[PDB]
Parts: structure tokens; sequence; C-alpha cells
RNA sequence: GUUUGACCUCAAAUCAGGUAGGAGUACCCGCUGAAAAGCGGAGGAAAAGAAACCAACCGGGAUUGCCUUAGUAACGGCGAGUGAAGCGGCAAAAGCUCAAAUUUGAAAUCUGGUACCUUCGGUGCCCGAGUUGUAAUUUGGAGAGGG
RNA sequence: GUUCUUUGUAAAGUGCCUUCGAAGAGUCGAGUUGUUUUGCAGCUCUAAGUGGGUGGUAAAUUCCAUCUAAAGCUAA
């Protein structure tokens, strides 16, 4: 069916029109009449099917049917493992709530605690959060309007369990009310301990719908962005997609490289989704273009057969990266050459690549061929306030992305020279970011 | 008694500042308060309360004779 | 007189008694040629006087008064930085490329954290001799601090070798004897 | 007569300590050195244990919980100096 | 004062801050090697 | 700014450097008079939080007192000496077995910087004559004991006040 | 360089401009104090005054004063007698300012002298004061940077 | 009320988003002495920063309440 066929409030209709959605994906078209019906649900769907919007529509329907004040309650609660997925879900949800009247917020470990605290003191009518920081905010923030719980959703309980936040989740649900609460949850696969949390969460009986060499380039953390720029100039007139972690670094690298006037398309959660669709369409039809994107915005959509996969940032799911390069090779008869940047702290990832048993190719670097624009970068950052702030934001979100990373054995912040990271961003002195180290 | 000073805390070096204070706008652009003082002098010269220095040297060159 | 008697009896009662090692880092200070070249550096970066400031203001204001709006272009002013809270403020970013520290301040406690603070912040501090010589290069009576951050490209190579010179001459020579209790020998 | 939840006003003193003020206090600690009863106190730990150390510190202080913090602080100093 | 005059094996420690926290006193008795500890709470300068 | 360093270093008084400076300065001030003019506050941060500004119309006296309170008497001495000045405030710096030392900020209501600059022009009012003589200073209000709290009851002067409450009888036109 | 100069300190001025004292003292505020006197300091009022408050409630909301609380609580050879306060009702109602992180792309601040002017001041110029911090902005009820 | 001028990328306010988000130490307090009926003063000692002050509360390895001291002004 269509989104515009179903019974909806008119600002939600304007929202769906402006997000470009008319049609429905089939599994979400299945789950939406139980989503309106008020039953609990679990669901198996691929990461990036639009399954955010699938719950976003009847959640805002519930908030519209209840019309309660921002002081009145919180209601819709969203639990999501990754800070990046949290920002993507939030950025999709912003315009949806913006045509609506209610309130939207963020709770993320790695954000400023007095910020999130003051937002909770004001009250937030739709919460999106990481599991670890929720125990802090429920146990510590006073006066926060918790007793309502109109609903609750979990996304990718595989990833919560694979991180290991499930005990935190049990403490949360033991804090959570149940009788007003309905629980909806999406997870592409399932295990037993997923189902144990599901048996606690799902208050009625639910009906549920279930439907090769790599490049690796070891570089120091300062010169890696420069080498990306050099390799991108050398491979100009070849379409290449670069995978990042943080949307701020996406926007900043895109604005930077457009200031260096080589044509670059950005693709991130802060990008408006109609503009996002325009950029993806222009990349797919232009066939010689630079695409900067995060990991999971790239996960959310199928990829044309590309000259290069370049992964600059650390991965969200390395297992999904191993499956993703295999499905990329088997899907694309045109050869797509995959590479990842490495830092000399990261070589244990390589042995996990040796756990993946796929072959590996080391791609070498000449120190003579260095683009040498870093002085121009620093003069630019000392010049432009706007570029200065976007550079600081990419740096900040980059470090918070490392903070939010699961594999500590692959990534330790203690290993990293933040001076070189700042010089890669172009700062001679690393700016202060309030990060537990 | 007396004994030499222990430098346990100095020997670890901070690679970052203390405060995450955002940089202000005015550190990057030409100074505003300068320009307000400029326009003050402009308003005084438009009222003629301040003589231009070229005109002042013109005055002194005639007044010396 | 009394005041001559006291100012001669001062610096006797100090050296007669054990000074703590966080003092007497002062007067373990910079030698002759290096302080000379440091002053040759900072006289290249004198700040603008009030007269020169007001003069340039009158020039540009007479320009706009004719109007005759000539252009909108000026790179930046570069100068030494000399306000004490401003000097500390330029640290903890860090922005201070070099800091000069006067040995003689009568409230010494205004100053005593600055060698350890630039030590932990890694800022190339140097203890200079005489706050009047700081005030001369900054158009004040005294200054007691002297920070310098922004340098033209003509002078940046001189800056780095001066930093290496100071870290050789100050940080290597006086670091262990900084820890020792000075004075204590009677007069 | 039913309910209404006020926004709880917590003083900014009661929030936390900053990185800046911890840096300030710890940087003052090594510069100031030890007071003479602290010079006594580290030695009295090293000689006759934290029992007699806490008792002497409480005698120097007025109360007991401050003597806890004082002894724990000098233990932090001993741990910062001796191992490192 | 009179009770401190009575039992010599009693002591006359300066007064504690908290009327509410009481476990610390055990430590205090451990630091004074006492086998029975006595605590006087004065609520509102009226109730003992 | 550097004032936080001065405050936190100031809280560690019996630390070696501060007692060194204290021991030098007590002898140095012992050379001078009972009352004299200091060029600058030796504890500038304490003077700031008591209200000092570095401009004309702010006079710092250093005063020596033998071991009312000692601090209030120290304020009364420089109040008697410089009558044209109005006493802003005072603070401890140093002490000996023989004498305690205080550093007192006084403000002149005659200087035009003080007569303008409306943060401080209130002290030009003749109701602010000799605040130390009436105990209107900070140490004066402490020794009078004027705050809010049940800990604060009828004390000395207020005691005579409530003795006054017992001493006078109130009668209406129509007797109640 | 045995010279010269910055400071810093301390003196001196028949230098310029100001200011303190004494009287009175009904009321006010401090200090001292017997069987009150005294001292010191002000004003038309003074003081106090914007909670490190009161409460335990369906909470209240700077200070001041009146009525009530109340001759109660409490204290006292629990003898002589001493002797409150919360709340309530009313009068009156008013709130503000510093001190903490940089303006560093320009001490932006002010006294004083002089020349004029529309003079409880204004403008200009010049000495000074001031970075050992004068301005703007911010006093938790936050606030700041940006957008 | 009339009348003359006042802008200079001048100053401010409201909502939303983002990034931050620093405060009164010879003080608090403790002991003693005097003084007062609990404060004040002297002498000695002398702190903390999710801190501190104060009060109820307990089904008890308690919970909750309520303010921000050690800076200042303010008519009636």
């Amino acid at each position: 069916e269509k989104f515009e066929e179903l019974k909806l409030s008119q600002p939600t209709l304007k929202a769906i029109e402006k997000m470009g959605f008319t049609t429905m994906t089939s599994v979400q078209a299945r789950t939406i009449p139980p989503l309106l019906a008020g039953r609990d649900v679990l669901g198996a769907a691929k990461t990036g099917s639009g399954k955010t919007l699938a719950f976003l529509i009847p959640a805002i329907e519930l908030l519209h049917s209840l019309k309660f004040k921002p002081r009145n309650g919180t209601g819709i609660i969203v639990i999501t493992p990754t800070r990046e997925l949290a920002l993507q879900i939030f950025g999709v949800a912003r315009e949806l709530m913006e045509f609506h009247s209610q309130t939207f917020g963020i709770v993320i470990g790695g954000a400023n605690r007095r910020q999130e605290a003051e937002k909770l003191m004001k009250g937030v009518n739709m919460l999106i959060a990481t599991p670890g920081r929720l125990l802090d905010h429920l146990q510590n923030t006073k006066g926060f309007v918790f007793k309502n719980l109109k609903a609750l959703i979990i996304d990718e309980a595989d990833r919560i369990l694979e991180i290991g936040f499930e005990d935190e989740m049990r403490q949360i649900i033991k804090i959570l009310p149940n009788e007003d609460r309905q629980s909806m949850l999406f997870s592409a696969t399932q295990t037993t301990k997923v189902e144990d949390l599901a048996r606690i969460s799902l208050r009625p009986g639910p009906l549920f719908i279930n439907v090769l060499e790599q490049g690796y380039v070891v570089c120091d953390s300062d010169k890696r962005f420069l080498l990306l720029f050099s390799f991108l100039k050398r491979n100009q007139k070849k379409k290449i997609i670069v995978f990042l972690s943080s949307c701020n670094s996406v926007k900043y690298y895109a604005e930077l490289l457009n200031y260096i006037d080589l044509p670059v398309l950005e693709l991130h959660g802060k990008q408006k989704q109609q503009k996002r669709t325009n950029t993806f369409f222009e990349f797919c039809n232009a066939e010689r273009g630079i695409l900067i994107c995060t990991d999971v915005a790239a996960r959310g959509l199928d990829i044309p057969a590309v000259d290069w996969i370049i992964q600059f940032d650390p991965p969200d799911d390395p297992r999904d990266y191993i499956h993703r390069v295999g499905r990329t090779a088997r899907g694309t008869k045109g050869k797509g050459k995959s590479l990842m940047f490495l830092t000399p702290n990261e070589l244990g990832f390589l042995r996990y690549l040796k756990a993946s048993k796929v072959p590996l190719n080391e791609y070498e670097f000449p120190e003579n061929k260095i683009a040498n624009v870093q002085s121009q970068l620093e003069k630019l950052i000392k010049s432009n306030y706007y570029l200065h702030q976007t550079a600081k934001d990419g740096y900040r979100s980059y470090l918070q992305a490392y903070a939010s990373h699961s594999l500590k054995t692959v990534y330790q912040i203690d290993k990293l020279d933040l001076a070189k990271v700042a010089k890669s961003y172009g700062f001679p002195v690393p700016p202060k970011v309030n990060i537990t180290i | 008694p007396y004994e030499p000073l222990i430098d346990w805390f100095t020997r670890h070096e901070e690679v970052m500042p203390l405060t995450a204070v955002p940089e202000p706008k005015r550190r990057f652009v030409p100074s505003k308060n300068e320009a307000k003082r400029v326009m003050k002098i402009v308003r005084a010269i438009r009222e003629g309360r301040i003589i231009p220095p070229k005109k002042l040297k013109e005055m002194k060159x005639x007044x010396x004779x | 007189p009394e005041y001559v008697r006291v100012q001669r009896q001062k610096k006797i009662l100090s050296i007669r008694l054990k000074v703590p090692p966080t003092i007497a880092q002062f007067q373990y200070t910079l030698d002759r040629n290096t302080a000379a070249e440091t002053f040759k550096l900072f006289n290249k970066y004198r700040p603008e006087t009030a007269a020169e400031k007001k003069e340039r203001l009158t020039k540009e204001a007479a320009a706009v008064a004719e109007g005759k709006s000539k252009q909108d272009a000026s790179p930046k002013p570069y100068a030494v930085k000399y306000g004490l809270n401003h000097v500390v403020a330029l640290i903890e970013n860090k922005k201070a490329k070099l800091v000069l520290i006067a040995n003689d301040v009568d409230p010494i406690e205004l100053v005593v954290f600055l060698p350890a603070l630039c030590k932990k912040m890694g800022v190339p501090y140097a203890i200079v001799k005489g706050k009047a010589r700081l005030g001369t290069l900054v158009n004040q009576k005294t200054s007691a601090v002297a920070a310098l951050t922004e340098v033209r490209a003509e002078d940046e190579a001189a800056l780095a070798k001066l930093v290496s010179t100071i870290d050789a001459n100050f940080a290597d020579k006086y670091d262990e004897v900084k820890k020792h209790w000075g004075g204590g020998i009677l007069g | 007569v039913t309910s209404m939840t006020p926004a709880p006003k917590i003083s900014y003193k009661k929030g936390a300590a900053s990185n800046r003020t911890k840096f300030v206090r710890s940087l003052v600690r090594e510069i100031a050195g030890l007071s003479p009863y602290e010079r006594r106190l580290i030695d009295l730990i090293r000689n006759s244990g934290e029992k007699r150390a806490r008792k002497v510190a409480k005698k120097r202080l007025g109360s007991f919980t401050r003597a806890k913090a004082k002894v724990e602080e000098m233990n932090n100093i001993i741990a910062a100096s001796r191992r490192h | 004062q009179d009770l401190s005059g009575l039992l010599p094996h009693s002591r006359k420690e300066p007064k504690l801050d908290t009327k509410k926290d009481l476990q610390q006193l055990n430590e205090i008795a451990e630091l004074y090697n006492c086998n029975n500890v006595l605590f006087f709470e004065a609520r509102k300068h009226q109730d003992l | 700014g550097a004032y936080k360093y001065l405050e936190e270093l100031q809280r560690k008084k019996q630390s070696d450097v501060l007692r060194f400076l204290q021991r030098v300065r007590v002898w140095e001030y012992r050379q001078k008079n009972v009352i004299h003019r200091a060029a600058r506050p030796t504890r500038p941060d304490k003077a700031r939080r008591l209200g000092y500004k570095a401009k004309q119309g702010f006079v710092i006296y250093r005063v020596r007192v033998r071991r009312r309170s000692l601090r209030a008497t120290a304020e009364e001495r420089v109040g008697r000496r410089a009558a044209n000045l109005r006493v802003l405030n005072s603070y401890w710096v140093n002490q000996d077995s023989t004498y305690k030392y205080f550093e007192v900020i006084l403000v002149d209501p005659q200087h035009k910087a003080i007569r303008r600059d409306a943060r401080y022009n209130w002290i030009c009012d003749p109701v602010h004559k000799h605040r130390e003589a009436r105990g209107l200073t900070a140490t004066g209000k402490k020794s009078r004991g004027i705050n809010k709290g049940h800990k604060f009851n009828n004390t000395k002067a207020g005691r005579r006040k409530t003795w006054k409450r017992q001493n006078t009888l109130s009668l209406w036109r129509y007797r109640k």
C-alpha cells in the first residue's frame, strides 16, 4: 500500500510528503496495522529498510491521540545501541516531530551531562537513547517525568547483546513500568537472551513478522586524511564512496573538499532525506563522483558497482563489514576494490581479518608523494571561523565515536595520539572534548 | 627537615586544554570595538570637532610663517 | 634612614634562611646573549602605543570622513601579550609559544605557579630578569609576564630555534637544581 | 491536591567538579608541598600504620571524616610518589 | 561532663557532625580500642 | 584567569612556601610602623572578593594589632587615622605571637572616579560615615551576629532591644 | 660602561585640588559598664533587609512594624518569677551589584591640566592612573559561544 | 504637547538547535577560656568540592526535605 493512503494526521502527511515517501516497504506494510493496533511486536528486518520510520509513524500517532503536555510525560522511548544509529534515527525523527507539536531529545553517553540533564528537567516527549547512559539518567536525574511510559522500542537486540548491555537493559526494565507500556522491537536475527528480554518486554502475546582480497593501508593518524585527499585526487574521474563514522566529519570533510573544489557529495544523518535521496541519485547517475558517507547511512541503502570502497573511519559492525564485502563482490560483477585505512594501533583488526579468512592486500605508501596542503589547512582554520567550528565538530564527534566503539581490543583511546589526530583535522593543538580517557 | 621537591604531577603532560570553551567569533574577524571608535571619530570629524591631520599640518605650515 | 636600612636588611634575611624550592627557580635565569636575542625578538613584536593607535584611527577615520572608503583589508595585528590573566588565559588552550617570566615581583605568589604550569602544559617558558624590561617592550611601567603567540612567516624559523635554545639553556641546565632548597647560608 | 512535579533546582555547587578545578587543586598540591604536620603524617603512616595515623590526624583536625579524607589524600600522595 | 567524671575508661571526644550517620563511630571506637561506645543525640536542642 | 590559582594556593597556609613568605613579611612589616600605606594588596584575590578595584580612590593600609575583636579594632584604627577615607573592608594577611597583621581597603568619596562610576558612588553617602564605628562592616556584622537562622537569637545589643521590649508597654485608644 | 637609563622604594615641596575635627544629640547604631553614667559614630530617620530562611504542611517565601500566637513554649535554690518563636490577619511592599573561565582582531577605562563651548557638565589636546586589570558581558532564577 | 536632531553593519529581547558551562579559607569546623543565655570574643588547632549548611524521617549498610555561608547596596 502507500503511506498516504492510511489514516494519519495532516502534519504527519506533510512530513511524509517532504521526506519523499509515498510507498511502503512490504515488511513495514505488514507491521504497521499491528503498530496501529496497539500490540507488542518483535521483528526481523534488514538494517536500513526504513524501519525507523516504521515505528516513528504510530508513535507520533499515539502522541497525537493523547495530546499531552511536555511537562506531562515522556511516553515514546527508543533504545538503540550505536551513537551513530541514534543520530540517524534522531535526524529522521526531527522533521517528523517538527510538524508535530511534541518534544524530541537525545541521551547519549559522551554528550554533555548538564545539557541532557536540563533537557530532562524541561521534559522530552520522545526520547532516543543508548542503553548505558539511561541507567545514569534514571538513577541520577531528579524530577524527571518517568511514570508514564506510553510505549518503548528496542532496535537490533543482537547489537545490544553483542556489545553486552543486556544486564543494563534488565535493570532498565525493572525500573520501567509495564502496564501502560507497550514494547516493540526490531532485530534482524535473534538469540535466546534476546528472547528472554522479549518475554519481559512484550506485554501482550505478539504476532511477529520474519522476512576476496581487501586493501588495508596502515597510516599514521595525522597523515591519513592527507593520504585520502591525495588518493582521491589521483583517482579523480572514478566514482568512490568513503565510509565514515560521524555525520559531523562527513559534513566537514565534504565542505573542506568542496573548498578544495574537487566535486564531493555528502551523505549523512544530518542531511535532509530528500536532499539525501537527491545526492544518492546524482551519485548513481553521475557515475564519476566522490561520495562521503557514514557507515550506517551506507548500510541503509544499496550501493552501485563502484571503483573503490574506501573505509576511513572504524566500522560499526566489523562482522557486517565482512558479510558486506562478500555480498558486494557477489552482487557486483564489476570489480569493486575494497580498502580500509589503518592506524598502527589497529593491527589486531587484521588478525580478526585473519579470523575472517578472506585474503588481504597491503597497499603501500610513498612518503615522497605527499600533497603538502597541511599548512594551507592550518592557515584556513586560523582564517575561517565557520571551518574552525566544523573542524572542531568533526574532531569532537570523531572522538565520541571512538568512545562509543565496542571493540576496545581493537580501539583504545589511550593508544591514540590526539595531537596527530588534531593535525589531521588541522589543529596544531588538540581542542578539549569532555571525554573519559 | 628539608628534601627536594617531588615533580610527580608535572611529568605527565596534558595534550589538551582544560576547558571546552567554544571559540568566539571576534577572534577571527577584524575588531568591532576598534570600528566603533573609528565611527566615533568619523562623527566628530563630520561635526568638525576633530581636524584632519593633513589639514593640521597645513595649518602648522602657514602658522609657522 | 629607615628605608635604606630595611632595603639593605632585605635579601639578607632571605638568603640566611632556607628558601623553598618553588622559589629560587627565579635567579636561576637566562644568560646574557640568549636574553639579548629574546629582546631582539620581542622588539620586533612591540605592541602599538596609544599614540600610534589613535594616529592610525585618525587616518582611517579621515579616510571614511572623505569616503574614500579605501578597502576592507588588514591581516591581523601581531604583538606580545602582557596581561597576566591574559597570559594565563593564553595558556590552557595552549596558545603561548613563548612566555617570559620576571624574577622580581613583590607579591611573588602571583607568579609561582607559572613555571610548573608551563611545565605541565609543555609551554616553553623562560624566566627573564626584571619586569621593568618587560614593561619597556610593552609600553607599561612593569609587566611581569610576556606571552607571545602569533608570529609572521619571516620570524617563525627564528622562533623555533629560540625555543630550542631556551630548552637547551634553561630546561637542561637548571632542572635538578630547581628541586633543591636554596639559600640558608647566613650573612 | 492531586499532584504536580516541580523541576528540582540543584545548586551548581552540588553538580560536580570540573576538570579545571581538579587540575588547579592538584597543581597546587605539588607546589605547596607539605605542611609540617603533613610531613609528620606521611612518616607516621610509614612508621605506625593508618590506625595511629588517623588518630593523630583527627587530633590535629576537629572531626573524624576530615581525618579520613586527610589520611586517604596522603595515601594518594604516597601512591603517586613511591610507585611513580 | 558529669558522666565523663564518672567512668574513667570512658572518653570525652569532641562532638560529631552527623546525628544520622553512625557507622563511622565503630571505626572511631576501633581507633580508640573501646568495647562499648555511647552516643548522645540532641534533636532540636530539646530531645536527648 | 590566575585568581583561582591564588585562592587555592592561599588555602594552604602552613605549606612551606606560604609560611616562608609569611615569616619574611612579618619581620619586614615589623620594621615599619603600626599603621602604614601598602602600595598594593599582598592578597589581591581576597581584595577582589572583598571588593577592591585598582584605580584612584582605593587606598590600602596595612595595620598591626596586638594579640571587641582584633579585626574590628584594626579597622577602627585606620578609620580614626584616615577620616576622609571611608573604610570599605579588611582582611587577615599575617600574624605573630606579638601582633596580628591586617590589610584594609579604604575608599575615598572625594575622588571623581568614585563620585562617578555608579557601582561605587553609594559610599559617598554621609550615612556611610565610619561604618567600623557602628560595626556596619563585615566583621562588625559578624560580631553583632546578624543573619537569618534559629541559631541566631537575641544576642547582646538585640538582648537590650528585647529588654526594651520588656521595658516599654503599649496601650491603644480603646484598651484591649 | 668608572658611563647612561629603566624601574621600584622613600623623602621633600608657602605646588594644585579636596577632606577630617567642634556643637547638638529626642530617636538610631556600636563599645564599656555599676550601685544608669560614660565613650564613639551617623541620619531624617538610623538599623535591618533580598534566605547556607521557616517548616513538615494541600508547604511558605527579603526586611520592617502592629494585632494575635501568649503570659504559652522554654527557663528558674522549676523559689522570687523570668519569658520567646513558627503560623495567621494587617500596614507597607522592590529588588538588585560584585568576586569565577581572554577584548586579545588592537585598555576598548578613568582622574587631572589646558583651549573652547549651551557649564551640578560637554568637546578637543596633553600629562598621567592602569595589564600586579580599568571598561563591555555574566551573578544560578543561571549564563556564555555560535547557528 | 510642539520643535530640533538622532545609523552605526548600533544595542537588546523571545523560541528552537548545537557546543560549553568557572565562584567568597585562618574561613567552615574542633577544643578551651571569658561573656551572654545560645551566640559573641580571645587563644590553640584548623577543612571539603556530585561540596557544604540545616531539619525531620526510619519497616533501617535509611530515605527525603530545604538553602548556598564565609563580598556589597536598597525606598516604603
